[PDB]
Parts: C-alpha cells; structure tokens; sequence
C-alpha cells in the first residue's frame, strides 16, 4: 500500500510543513516501487534529498538502496512524465510536488513510455 | 485517520547527504 494510502492528507502535509521548517534545503521525496515491474523492492520510501541534487545523482542513490547490479535498467517516474537524469531535483519538485507537499516519484524496470 | 493531525515522523525520513554520491 502507498505512502499516501496510510496517512490522511492533514498528517502529510504537516510532515512537509515540519521538514520545511526543519531542513528548509532538503527535499521531501516519497519513492516507491511501479506496479507492473520486477525490479527489486525497497525498504524505505520516505527520503529528505539536498535541494541541489540531480535526477542521475538521486538515481545514483536509489540503486544503491534496492543494490540493483550497473548493468541493470531503473527509470524514474514523476506525474506520468520521465525526467531526464540531467534535470534538477529542484526543478522536478517545483513543477510535480504534491497538494501535500511532498514529490512523488516511483521507479521501474520498464520504460512505459517506449 | 481519526484525530488531529501531528507532524510527528515516527517512519523516519532517509537522509541523502552528498558524501552518499561517492
């Protein structure tokens, strides 16, 4: 079950309201596992990410958490949309974060748009 | 899903600090 299943919209937003005030340069990031997909699962979903990171640099991280293998493909997802790993987390959140404040993303092995 | 909400993170946030890229 999803992060934003398991908690009411007023618990959400007052967690980013509280890394807003905490940690004003941190991005509070949920990331998930997609549905239709093999990839490796993970164990944590909630993440605080310096505001200054890349796509490719969060991606760097992440395959690390789940150890998924360099030869192995992951593709990041934001709002039905696929950044480009050049893209700055910043401008990512900017554009697709949340009503609760949080950015959603979920990770795959297959890239649906191909 | 039933009281006031709290702002408590007792599912911790993970912290990606830069030194995680290296």
């Amino acid at each position: 079950s999803t992060f934003k299943s398991e908690y009411p919209f007023e618990k959400r937003k007052a967690e980013s309201e509280r890394i807003a005030d905490r940690f004003p340069n941190r991005i509070p990031v949920i990331c998930e596992k997609a549905e239709k997909s093999d990839i490796p699962e993970i164990d944590k979903r909630k993440y605080l990410v310096p505001a200054d990171l890349t796509v490719g640099q969060f991606v760097y991280v992440i395959r690390k958490r789940i150890m998924l293998p360099p030869e192995k493909a992951i593709f990041i997802f934001v709002n039905d949309t696929l950044p480009p790993t050049a893209a700055l987390m910043s401008a990512i959140y900017q554009e697709h974060k949340d009503k609760d404040g949080f950015l959603y993303v979920t990770y795959s092995g297959e890239n649906t748009f191909g | 899903f039933e009281n006031v909400a709290n702002a408590g993170s007792m599912e911790q946030f993970e912290t990606i600090d830069h030194k995680d890229l290296n």
